[PDB]
């Protein structure tokens, strides 16, 4: 309850000092305003002759759609000096010196004399506006160009807020007079009068547009027009009542534009709408009650944090949209009225004002889950998140904030060329509640896209790119050819979050079929055409559905976004979206039955294999042993879905094709003591049991394997079976004696051997002991998070193509990527692949290593870790990292539940190796900032970056190995690679080693021989890296810092030696590299030095 | 510059030939030398050599040191390759570490002779050697680089023969169970001293270096009142407080 | 050149196993005179150097104990002197702590430790003991460091004393009496006749206390014995060259009549 004052007073520093760009720009509006004053009148002329009168001119008039034609403006076009008002964003002190640019508020709201009762009709008035605007800035252009000021100013036409009713006029500043060291385009915009009309205009069941299709949005929008002023006179009695607004405010416009919402409008398609004032008004409206009963919700009794704190739980426990919301009246209690009017909304009843209706239902529904997801992570006492709520800014990226990403390209020609181009409405309905041709597409492909996946996604929203508030002073309009048409957007950005666990279900249902066809069966088989049908199902239901071909390339999710837009808005536009696809090939596509129309979400080929284990498993459970089987436990990768070939049988050619069970005996006292006689009776254990299984069971086959896993045990074999359903399993006998054993043996070592035989020991605990509970908690959550399979799987071919699997440990890797899953904040869980990699991506290139260690709890959603297991793992990571300064041998801290050690997994790695990972993670991320997502921008993310760091070979087996790994080559036949295809086991099982490759282990070899002269790396997965054949491999070496040059010979130089000088050596590079190739003489082919 | 052939601290460069990679046209595989000694059985007349041949083994040197021998009239009694450690795997030995018995210098070979006059000779030869490979480089004494690091560091994927290591581990089971049958009947059949002192011992204890070593890792009732004296403090805690 | 802590720290990132890197992070905490800041930078170096390299983990333990003895007090010297005889040799820590005791002048501490020192470790060697006499005739206490001959004697076996007196008798000819050191060298002679190498280094030592008289009686009393061909060349050299760097026609004269006999 202390800290985060702190943090919010350190936001203050970071904020404030806005003295120097207030004081001089107050002074610059000062004689801003002063020229206003001295604009003199400009009597009514008519408009069929003012058309002529700016038609010479450089101001040719802008107007609201359509252009007024002279057979009914019969409007008063007059002009008077309006009344000023210095109010808003500079008036109420929430300025943050953003590099992209605060607002101001500066308001001529119209004089009394230039209306008429019934002058709200038709928008003529906005017709009066546009021109009065166009006299305005042709009358102040020539006084600015006589004042000689034009040099660094320039005037624009611009929208409010993105809203083509309200035109304003802004000032942007470029390079004694001049103001462009910070935030530009101060603007003006002109208003209505106060109060004219009896509320029923007002209300949003207007239209009196000819044939009553309503206006709420044109109602909203003079009313907004002009009411904006009780509602300041509101935020300044509460001003003078008491202090905490200002901070609150910039606190929550803070929030806000890092969520990406901004006042714009998301009626005309674009993130936003919410805003810093509508902020002001909610917590104001809260102020004087909030409850049914007008219980008061806030009080300022407590601070901007707890009045933060009371606003977002209010917005996500309060509806506006669908059911209840907010009512208030200015002139006076608030209150929660009980229905919702399909959009957001709240009422205030002394305007008959909707202020909530400038953004959509989409964007108020993932703006009330931004509330929630905000809540969840401000509420919990267990950590402190304030920079990951408020001090990254997620609206970056589109792909990082959203999942996934559709863009529409609709070539649609002319407004005229609307009726063969596309399939939409065009009606006087229509034009009469929508603005323009964006906004009808806008609603409608909303309102499509809900129907069409409903419970298929999370949320949909939509987004014209391309679209822009700006136009010239010469221009009457946006002229802007925008790419096959004249409307204000490019293309349609569809961003969609979806719920996981019904991405790729193949069939979404309608309703069930009565004789008498109602109505939603009737809009159904209406949205759906020719396809869809009624079906039966093995329940034996008569149901309303159809079938989507799953593809592995292609969710169905685009082929159902593909026909709701190809059938209803356009019939030859077309969609954009190949990044799935372009990863989805970067996948590795296992040899299975229609494995091309089998999903990335289906596990058959992890639930094969554990079937083949489970029958195993009875078989050896009903035999008979000296000492009977107390559990085995698989703890193999894919045992935990994370191995890179999805698992076919017979693919021996993956090294780890041989996945591991530890088992172990009973309790059993009698054992040998010493380390090499206890393993050596496992062995013994090892040797009856597949004596056994030869005995009696010999469809299943077996033999022994050396493992040195563990350093300095000399004796410790696996025993690995082939399983005739096409398998092999590893098995390592634990004992309850090995860890006493390894203890005792740390006790009596020598004291200068002490860290060596404890890092055996931790080697032994990641190995056999906590190996086990980190499987089972993973495997146990990955049926909850369920991309993680697929996000692990690119993340691993990525780390192998990066090269980097030779240090680092798989389930290190799997810990980095079930970090932005456990812990998504602020973001959502990653309900597509990209959306999983990138937030991997950025979340590594985001984290530091000195002061960040990586707590996470493998928890289910909505047992974890309190508060004081968080600060001893904290407390252990503290000591640990003065023990070490820098980050001189241990690199990474990944602490979990399983293991507040945290020490477990990232021991080994070289600091070259960690901190070319956090350098690809930087350049990946610029990468991803600067040029955008496309396919060469994939295939460079994927690219080696050999970099020629001093050593390169170039190593190919006498054999290809995609066929025997497994994985097929997108062949345009299955016989080819079927023919190939290793279904069989070999006869004499020795011959593996020409079946598989050398290379990992070959270098691990050469690694641990040239531990302290340079550091080596292989592609462990061969032809999945190495093209399409099968076959490339290559060996890379980073050396030393030390041996730069020619060093003082010794006997502890340990190395490469080569006397240039009487006492002087270096490395026999060539003769070095010479004997590697040597060693792999059959499977070296081609070497580069440098 | 080749000439250089002889370090300060009596360290002989040893070059060699190295074989033909296909893309490789050079080949200076450099190795050191000294003559060493210690009393103890496995340091007299020894031989350090430095940056070793991967997988050097006890058969091509043999075939090395036979062929100096042929060429340059050396004599030469080699038997083993002392404490050959290249990869680093048999530093801390752990069945030493915890065990009953049993028990008891980085890309240095060690190997020792039975002459000192052959090692001598040996010596001078190497010496003679390494000045005759900075001379000439195409008329070298030579260690060719053969490989029986293919037959062990290429097949090892292979299955460990299973009657091989049957009667292996039996052997070694069958030599564990007697040496430790004999130490727990050691331990607690009798232990009287030099002097009278029998020994306590546990019930099922097995070893004396067992007892030993958990000795060494083995390395209230007072009343505030009753007494005169205590009376004394607390009338003076009584008249003070 | 090292100026800032992460020039510092990027000499021993670049650099893990030069003690020349090592002692010069050191010893600018020691210039700087912030030597408790360099306590536990120390605490930081011992357990951040790697554990192969025995001669540098005793460049890196004996910089600590230098640390400690040149400003440090008593009551942590014999800490850390423990914690070096648990982690390292017992025996080069109390050679180093003998060395850096007298050359930080503490008489006080360095005279009892060679006591202790050299009953811990004199039974298996000569150099503990020698090291006290060699200081005590050093510091005037020529009598004291013959008397420690008993001492030795008793305390090593019976293997290396020939090589007791052959060290004492060393120092004694070095700076204590040279005919004292005489009647050390009598045991020797009395001794073993057959080490060829006592009565040529002990005429050499002779030579270089430098009694001339003695000298032209010592190599002229040698030669009655059964002097073998290399032994001839040797004392025959030592003695010819010598007088080339009243006495030099006659050993010209037997430089060919024992030849013949």
């Amino acid at each position: 309850s202390n800290i985060f004052k702190l943090q919010i007073d350190e936001l203050l520093e970071q904020v404030k000092l806005k003295q120097k760009h207030v004081l001089k720009v107050e002074k610059f509006l000062h004689k801003l305003y002063d020229i206003l004053q001295e604009i003199p009148d400009w009597e009514e002329k008519s408009l069929a002759e003012v058309d002529s009168f700016f038609k010479n001119k450089i101001v040719s008039v802008p107007f609201v759609d359509p252009k007024p034609i002279p057979q009914n403006t019969n409007y008063k076009f007059n002009y008077k000096k309006p009344d000023i008002s210095l109010i808003g964003s500079f008036a109420l002190k929430a300025g943050i010196y953003q590099p992209n640019g605060s607002s101001i508020d500066t308001l001529l709201t119209m004089p009394k004399e230039l209306f008429e009762k019934k002058d709200f009709l038709n928008f003529r008035c906005l017709h009066k506006r546009s021109v009065y605007l166009a006299y305005l800035t042709h009358h102040l252009l020539i006084l600015l160009k006589k004042d000689k000021l034009d040099s660094f100013l320039q005037l624009e036409y611009s929208y409010f807020d993105n809203d083509p009713l309200l035109p304003i006029l802004r000032i942007s500043c470029s390079k004694d007079y001049n103001f462009y060291k910070t935030r530009f385009s101060i603007n003006l915009l002109i208003g209505f009068p106060y109060k004219v009309f009896e509320p029923k205009k007002l209300l949003p069941n207007r239209n009196c547009i000819r044939i009553l299709p309503a206006t709420p949005l044109y109602n909203f929008s003079v009313l907004s027009s002009s009411t904006h002023e009780n509602y300041l006179k509101y935020l300044y009695k509460t001003k003078k009542q008491t202090e905490s607004f200002v901070e609150a405010t910039v606190l929550g416009r803070l929030w806000l534009q890092q969520r990406g919402f901004s006042s714009n409008m998301s009626h005309s398609g674009s993130l936003g709408g919410f805003g810093t004032f509508e902020f002001t008004i909610l917590m104001a409206a809260l102020l004087n009650g909030g409850g049914i009963n007008s219980n008061k919700i806030l009080l300022h009794g407590f601070s901007s944090y707890q009045l933060f704190k009371g606003v977002i739980k209010y917005l996500a426990t309060m509806d506006l949209c669908h059911d209840g919301h907010l009512q208030f009246h200015s002139n006076p209690a608030s209150k929660y009225i009980d229905e919702g009017f399909q959009t957001p909304t709240l009422f205030d009843k002394s305007t008959k004002v909707n202020i909530l209706t400038k953004m959509t239902v989409s964007s108020y529904q993932i703006l009330k889950e931004y509330a929630g997801e905000t809540l969840r992570m401000l509420n919990n006492v267990v950590q402190d998140q304030f920079s990951n709520i408020f001090l990254t800014n997620i609206s970056r990226f589109d792909n990082l904030k959203y999942d996934l990403c559709y863009d529409v390209q609709l070539p649609l020609g002319k407004y005229n060329n609307l009726e063969t181009s596309l399939a939409a409405t065009f009606g006087s309905m229509e034009r009469v509640k929508f603005i323009t041709l964006e906004n009808f597409l806008a609603h409608k492909i909303t309102n499509v896209a809900r129907y069409a996946l409903g419970d298929r996604i999370k949320y949909i929203q939509i987004e014209m790119v391309g679209q822009k508030s700006d136009f010239p002073i010469t221009k009457r309009k946006v002229y802007s050819n925008t790419g096959g048409n004249h409307f204000n957007f490019d293309f349609v950005r569809v961003k969609l979050i979806v719920n996981p666990s019904e991405c790729d279900k193949l069939v979404t249902k309608g309703p069930a079929h009565s004789e008498t066809m109602s109505t939603e069966a009737a809009v159904f088989k209406n949205f759906w055409g020719i396809k869809s049908s009624l079906r039966r199902f093995k329940d034996g239901s008569i149901t309303h559905c159809c079938v989507w071909s799953t593809s592995s390339s292609e969710p169905i999710i685009s082929s159902i976004v593909n026909f709701a837009l190809q059938k209803h808005v356009s019939k030859k536009a077309q969609i954009s979206n190949e990044t799935i696809k372009k990863f989805h090939n970067f996948l590795p596509l296992p040899n299975l039955p229609s494995s091309a129309k089998t999903s990335v979400l289906n596990l058959s080929s992890f639930f094969n294999l554990k079937k083949s284990f489970d029958d195993l498993y009875k078989i050896i459970f009903q035999m008979k042993l000296p000492l009977s089987v107390k559990s085995i436990l698989p703890v193999g990768s894919a045992f935990r879905y994370t191995s890179l070939c999805q698992p076919v049988p017979f693919a021996y050619s993956d090294p780890d094709f041989f996945q591991d069970v530890i088992l172990e005996f009973e309790t059993s006292p009698k054992w040998p003591d010493e380390i090499t006689s206890l393993e050596k009776a496992k062995t013994a254990f090892l040797l009856k049991i597949q004596e056994e299984l030869s005995a009696n069971s010999s469809t299943y086959r077996s033999f022994f394997s050396r493992d040195e896993s563990i350093p300095y045990n000399l004796e410790i074999v696996t025993l690995n079976i082939l399983t005739p359903e096409g398998y092999g399993f590893k098995f390592r006998v634990l004992t309850e004696r090995d860890e006493i054993l390894y203890l005792r043996a740390i006790a009596n070592a020598r004291n200068e051997l002490k860290p060596e035989l404890e890092a055996t020991f931790l080697k032994f605990t990641a190995k056999y002991l906590a190996s086990v509970r980190h499987t089972r908690t993973l495997e146990n959550i990955s049926h909850s998070y369920q991309f993680y399979s697929p996000v692990v799987r690119l993340f691993k071919r990525w780390l192998d193509t990066h090269l980097l699997l030779g240090h680092i440990t798989d389930e290190l890797a799997e810990l980095i990527a079930i970090k932005p899953f456990v812990d998504p904040a602020p973001y959502f869980i990653p309900g597509s692949l990209e959306n999983g990699f990138l937030k991997v991506l950025k979340f590594i290139s985001q984290w530091n290593w000195k002061d960040d260690p990586l707590i996470l709890d493998l928890v289910k959603p909505e047992e974890r870790l309190t508060l004081a297991q968080y600060k001893g793992i904290q407390m252990n990571f503290t000591n640990l990292r003065n023990s070490d300064p820098n980050g001189t041998h241990l690199q990474f801290f990944v602490a979990s539940k399983n293991d507040p050690s945290g020490i477990l997994y990232s021991s080994g790695i070289p600091l070259p190796i960690a901190t070319r990972l956090t350098a690809l993670a930087k350049v990946a991320v610029n990468l991803l900032q600067t040029h955008g997502l496309n396919q060469q921008t994939i295939n460079l993310l994927f690219t080696p970056g050999l970099k020629d760091y001093d050593f390169v070979v170039d190593l190919r087996t006498p054999i290809g190995l995609k066929s025997s790994c497994g994985i097929l080559s997108a062949t345009e036949f299955k016989n080819i690679t079927n023919d190939q295809a290793p279904s069989n086991f070999p006869e004499n099982l020795n011959d593996l080693s020409e079946k598989m490759d050398p290379t990992y282990q070959l270098v691990k070899y050469l690694n641990l021989k040239y531990k302290n002269s340079l550091i080596l790396s292989s592609r462990k997965y061969i032809g999945v890296n190495g093209g399409e054949k099968g076959d490339k491999n290559v060996i890379t070496g980073l050396i030393k810092p030390l041996f730069k040059g020619a060093h003082k010979f010794r006997v502890n130089l340990d190395c490469n030696v080569k006397p240039v000088d009487d006492e002087n050596v270096i490395l026999n590079k060539e003769a070095i590299f010479h004997e590697i190739a040597a060693f792999g003489n059959d499977m070296v082919i081609n070497f580069e030095t440098d | 510059i080749e000439d250089i052939s002889a370090m300060k601290n009596g360290f002989i460069v040893v070059p060699f030939k190295l074989p033909d990679h296909k893309a490789l046209p050079a080949s200076l595989h450099f190795m050191f030398a000294k003559r060493h000694q210690s009393s103890n059985s496995n340091e007299s007349d020894c031989l350090f050599l430095v940056n070793l041949p991967l997988l050097s083994n006890i058969e091509h040197m043999k075939k090395f040191v036979g062929q100096l021998c042929g060429k340059y009239d050396t004599v030469s009694h080699v038997e083993e390759l002392l404490y050959n450690d290249e990869f680093g795997l048999h530093e801390v030995d752990l069945s030493a570490l915890t065990s009953d018995l049993m028990s008891s210098p980085r890309n240095t070979a060690l190997l020792k002779f039975v002459d000192a006059a052959s090692i001598n000779n040996c010596w001078n030869a190497l010496k003679k050697y390494s000045n005759l490979h900075a001379k000439h480089p195409n008329e070298l004494f030579e260690w060719t680089y053969t490989t029986p690091s293919f037959t062990t560091f290429v097949n090892f994927y292979k299955p460990l023969d299973i009657d091989y290591l049957k009667e292996d581990i039996h052997t070694h089971m069958a030599i564990f169970e007697q040496r430790e049958a004999q130490a727990q009947e050691d331990v607690q059949s009798s232990i009287v001293d030099e002097d009278g002192f029998t020994l306590v011992v546990g019930k099922n204890t097995k070893s004396l270096n067992s007892i030993r070593k958990k000795i060494l890792n083995k390395n209230k009732k007072a009343k505030k009142d009753f007494y005169r004296f205590q009376v004394r403090e607390r009338k003076k805690q009584e008249i003070n407080q | 050149a090292p100026e800032s802590v992460a020039d510092f720290e990027r000499l021993l990132i670049g650099n893990p196993n030069s003690s020349v890197v090592w002692m010069n992070y050191m010893a600018f905490q020691l210039q700087l005179s912030e030597i408790e800041k360099a306590r536990e930078l120390a605490e930081r170096a011992l357990k951040t150097i790697n554990f192969r390299e025995e001669a540098e983990k005793l460049n890196i333990w004996i910089a600590m104990l230098n640390l400690e003895n040149t400003f440090g007090t008593e009551e942590t010297l014999e800490e850390v002197f423990s914690r070096a005889c648990q982690y390292m040799d017992s025996y080069t820590i109390h050679t180093k702590l003998l060395g850096i005791y007298e050359i930080s002048e503490k008489f006080d501490k360095a005279a009892e430790l060679f006591k202790a020192t050299a009953k811990k470790f004199g039974g298996e060697k000569v150099s503990i003991w020698v090291s006290w006499g060699d200081f005590l005739i050093s510091h005037n206490e020529e009598q004291e460091a013959r008397t420690i001959l008993g001492n030795a004697l008793k305390a090593l076996p019976k293997r290396n004393h020939i090589e007791v007196v052959r060290k004492f008798a060393q120092l004694e000819f070095a700076k204590g009496d040279p005919e004292r050191g005489r009647s050390l060298f009598e045991g020797l002679v009395a001794d073993a006749p057959k080490r060829i190498d006592l009565w040529n280094v002990y005429v050499d030592q002779e030579v270089k206390a430098k009694d001339k008289k003695k000298v032209e009686d010592l190599f002229e009393r040698i030669i009655t014995k059964k002097i073998t061909r290399k032994q001839a060349k040797f004392f025959f050299n030592k003695w010819l060259q010598f007088e080339e760097s009243k006495t030099i026609e006659y050993v010209k004269a037997k430089a060919t009549e024992y030849v013949a006999s």
